[PDB]
């Protein structure tokens, strides 16, 4: 009956919304909600069965948690040390380091300190009293740590039955791995506890995002279908992941050169990987996470700061020819200033770490960015010398025709190896004859995202419907035709390679 | 941008 | 999205 | 015939005149000179239209002479134009060069020689005080033979009486501390040459050279991160054969230059620091282990980034290929002190030619590095440990052939082989017949980074 | 400081 046990979601009465909305302005969750939640909440067992049987070896490493927040509520917070005390055995926990971020909260300073300090497990509180990064807080809170395995946790999440055992036998079994949980949903709006599916992994776009995609095939294959083997993730969220402290030292820790505005969990994936290591979401181990829509707070300097400073450092140091994928579609990053990456090239010299095309190829077939393609820039018909462009639309839109600016960005689009015509995660897709060319999420089986570009014809036949792309209608005046093949100019397209 | 959350998305065809 | 400026 | 051709001391003042560039009262801007070319070189007729040459020129220089010394001697058809601040009475408007036959000014700020030389030839670098028959020619050609092709032959101008006296067409390095220094051309050089004298000598390091301007870019120009120390000599030569280029002193081509003491005008071992970390690879530490190792060189990432762009091979293909007789060596067993075993003390060279070694307490802190390198040589910046009498341990130039050849890591006994005498203690070691001691007995353990 | 000048130790080819 109490608020939120289980996961249990908590609907606050009408006669409260206006005020809920008002303290959900403070963490862009809702804290009238959080507040009625017990610190210790019981939460459902989300593990697969067949992870409830296994039985995980001892002597397995301490690890000690690093929480770093800035301006957490007190009750998201103290929920997620509760949530690692009362849920990890605790002979396996070393302690906790909470690194305040300079956070402006009263609640955040002393109450802090008195309220953890008759804690059965050490919590130290460590202060940053310059506002630094998660990547500067994260190693000042790793520095001070003594376990043998760093596990980090965001300061709004809450560890279910059984997480931890799983990733610290991982590390056991090699300290080269780095794992993760699996990232259940906590809502922002109601605190319902949701589990997060062992089929999702990490992998990124052209734009450089981390995003959730389908684990394929090859990883059922590689496990035999076995879901209670860890997955070869491509990419990391970055919030929540364990590792050894030594093996953490020896690939370089974090980008110490990178600024606050994130990026660094790309960077580190791409290094673990291609430096010799093992990326894993250990799919027997589940942790919640406040997942929110937008950041309740600024950041210090103001707004129009320089963004992509990491990106660039990131894909200058380890995404070698296909950092273009990303310049392309993003006009101007080629112009900031992305500091000093010396060191990092060093890093990559020492370990020799192998090449990007190698991780494409081996770590991550399934890619948003193309290891192979025919063509990368603007489509332009031979006819009305307009250009596709995607207009920024989503899932399921039409692609639009219009005047070439040149610019690259959504006009941007690549005739891949696979066959597809494909502008960062959406391809190109006909499902009707006549019908309209909509955008849909590629998902590498051919069929209705299959592609002919005749090089010598300069024709674009959609095969499955064997229509070819044809200019606007005066009906539909900006949006792409296919139609019968005719051999007309307005059936043929330019589709060249923009350099530099 | 904010890490986002694993929604579940619309079912992908496996077939024309 | 990238810079549209453009028509 | 004042100079033409010595000056006398004028005797019964030239202290003062002398300093201040660091004489010359009668020498005329048109001074006749003798043609240094070996004969064999005058029979060669060099290819027309050979691309023109922007001749790149000053700081407190007389020297104007040097101006003449490229028109006086360039075919008019090969020069398209001649091209620091300078405080000084005539360092200013005075109007002469609009009255030369050829087109010849910059200027400000006193900045580097690297920012100096940062035209409208399609081809070359010359100081402000160089001073012959035929240079330019062998330069242009072989720049037309190859665009990637990179240096006369450096003759020497007395400072002290201005007479000319040519170098040696077999003198082309560098040292421990990344000095550059003269060194014989070994015999591979000519080898590959079979005796030919007028082929141009691929040199391992440059100090004035010709270079054509598009493949001066296609290389990165100079380090613009560096300060105004010096040191590009050797980083600009390091790039151009690691990068796929070629560097060359053309044995046809001579011009003069006033080699000096000293300069008229703290650690500054950044642009060391920088062209070691871009370049030289592991080899650095050879530098770093006589020198502190927390100089701030500035962001070397552009040149990281160009050494990727340009696909140049490791500064190991360089030792191997282009300087195998290397000051450093590419391979040694050894890389520290020198310590006995009994007396606790440590070979020491004080800092010259012929000079006797000494031993003092180990501080552990330069002077008392050493290397025993896989040529069987105890060496110490350019200087090898060398006995030449049964029963002193002398410091001689590092030839590479073989009396300072030394020999246990079981005995820990340093045997000169061509001595049958082991190294023992006394401010000098001793050289005496091996007998098994503690005496002589010597630790040569590994400096660690 | 300056460019060292080529000017020759006398060098020996044997022993
Ligand atoms: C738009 O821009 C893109 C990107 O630059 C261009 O695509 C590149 O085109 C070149 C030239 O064809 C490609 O290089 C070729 O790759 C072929 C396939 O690679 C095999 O080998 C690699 C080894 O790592 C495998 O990873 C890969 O899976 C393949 O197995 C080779 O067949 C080519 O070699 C050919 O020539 C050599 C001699 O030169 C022969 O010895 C070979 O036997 C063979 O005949 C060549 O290496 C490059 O891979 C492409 N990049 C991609 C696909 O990302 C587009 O061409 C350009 N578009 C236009 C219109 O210009
Ligand atoms: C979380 O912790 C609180 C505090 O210890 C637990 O509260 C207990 O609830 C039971 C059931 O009413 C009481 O009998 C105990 O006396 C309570 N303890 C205290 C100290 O008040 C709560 O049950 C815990 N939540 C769980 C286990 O889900
Ligand atoms: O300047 C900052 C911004 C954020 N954080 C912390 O870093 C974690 C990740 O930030 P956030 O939860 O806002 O991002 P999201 O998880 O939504 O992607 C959180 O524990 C924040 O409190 C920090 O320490 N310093
Ligand atoms: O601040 C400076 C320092 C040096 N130089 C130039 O650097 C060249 C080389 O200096 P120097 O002749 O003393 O070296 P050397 O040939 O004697 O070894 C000279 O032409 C100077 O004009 C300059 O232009 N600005
Ligand atoms: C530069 C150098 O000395 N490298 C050597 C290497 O050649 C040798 O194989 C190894 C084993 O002792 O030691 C080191
Ligand atoms: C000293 O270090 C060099 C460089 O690795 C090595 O080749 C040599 O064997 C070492 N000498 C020892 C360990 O005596
Ligand atoms: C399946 O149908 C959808 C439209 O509903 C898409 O066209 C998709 O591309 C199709 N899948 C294949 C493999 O053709
Ligand atoms: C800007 O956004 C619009 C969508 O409204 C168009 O896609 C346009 O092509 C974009 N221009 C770019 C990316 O340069
Ligand atoms: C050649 O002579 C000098 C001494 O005069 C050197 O000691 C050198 O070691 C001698 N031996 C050689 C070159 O093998
Ligand atoms: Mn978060
Ligand atoms: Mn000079």
């Amino acid at each position: 009956e109490g608020p939120g046990e289980m996961g249990k979601p908590v609907v606050i009465p009408k006669e409260d919304q206006e005020k809920m909305k008002e303290m959900f302005k403070i963490n862009q969750f809702n804290l009238m909600a959080s507040e009625m939640i017990a610190l210790n909440r019981s939460l459902p067992d989300v593990r697969l069965e067949g992870c409830k049987t296994k039985v995980y070896p001892d002597n397995l490493p301490t690890t000690s948690v690093v929480i770093v927040f800035h301006n957490e509520a007190w009750s998201t917070l103290l929920r997620t040390v509760h949530s690692v005390i009362n849920r990890s055995p605790r002979h396996m926990i070393e302690e906790i380091v909470l690194v305040d971020d300079a956070s402006e909260r009263d609640f955040l300073k002393r109450p802090l300190e008195s309220y953890v300090k008759k804690l059965k497990v050490p919590v130290h509180v460590i202060r940053m009293e310059q506002r630094s990064g998660l990547i500067r807080a994260r190693l000042k809170g790793a520095a001070v740590s003594r376990g043998q395995v760093i596990t980090f946790l965001d300061a709004h999440c809450e560890c279910t039955a059984g997480w931890l055992e799983p990733l610290l036998a991982r590390i056991k079994h090699d300290r080269r791995t780095v794992v993760c949980p699996i990232i259940d949903v906590i809502s922002d709006d109601t605190f319902e506890y949701m589990a997060g599916s062992d089929m999702t992994y990490g992998g990124f776009n052209w734009k450089l995002n981390f995003r959730w995609y389908p684990v394929p095939q090859r990883e059922m294959d590689r496990r035999k279908g076995d879901r209670t083997l860890p997955v070869r993730t491509p990419t990391m969220a970055g919030g929540l992941f364990s590792i050894d402290r030594d093996y953490f030292q020896e690939i370089g820790t974090y980008d110490a050169g990178m600024d606050i505005w994130g990026g660094e969990n790309l960077e580190i994936s791409f290094r673990i990987w291609q430096c010799g290591g093992t990326l894993e979401i250990v799919t027997c181990s589940h942790v919640g996470h406040v997942f929110r829509k937008a950041t309740p707070y600024t950041f210090p300097g103001g707004t129009g700061q320089i963004i992509n400073k990491n990106n660039r450092r990131l894909a200058e140091v380890w995404m070698d020819e296909f950092k273009n994928f990303f310049y392309i579609i993003s006009p101007g990053v080629t112009k900031v200033d992305y500091g000093d990456i010396s060191s990092r090239l060093g890093l990559r010299r020492k370990l020799q770490c192998k090449p990007f095309s190698w991780y494409l190829e081996n770590i991550y077939p399934d890619s948003q960015i193309p290891r192979h393609y025919f063509s990368l820039g603007e489509i332009r018909n031979v006819e009305t010398n307009q250009c596709l462009d995607n207009m920024a639309r989503k899932e399921n839109e039409k692609v639009g025709i219009f005047n070439c600016h040149g610019m690259g960005g959504n006009q941007v689009f690549s005739y891949t190896a696979n066959k597809e015509i494909r502008t960062d995660d959406l391809c190109l897709d006909v499902s009707k004859l006549n019908g309209p060319v909509t955008m849909l999420k590629c998902h590498h089986l051919k069929g209705n995202q299959l592609w002919e570009y005749d090089p010598v014809k300069l024709t674009l036949q959609h095969v499955n419907s064997n229509q070819c792309l044809d200019k606007a209608t005066e009906e539909d005046s900006q949006v792409p035709s296919i139609r019968d093949c005719t051999g007309s100019r307005s059936q043929q397209w330019l589709l060249r390679n923009v350099t530099l | 941008g904010t890490t986002p959350s694993p929604v579940p998305t619309t079912s992908t065809t496996s077939a024309p």
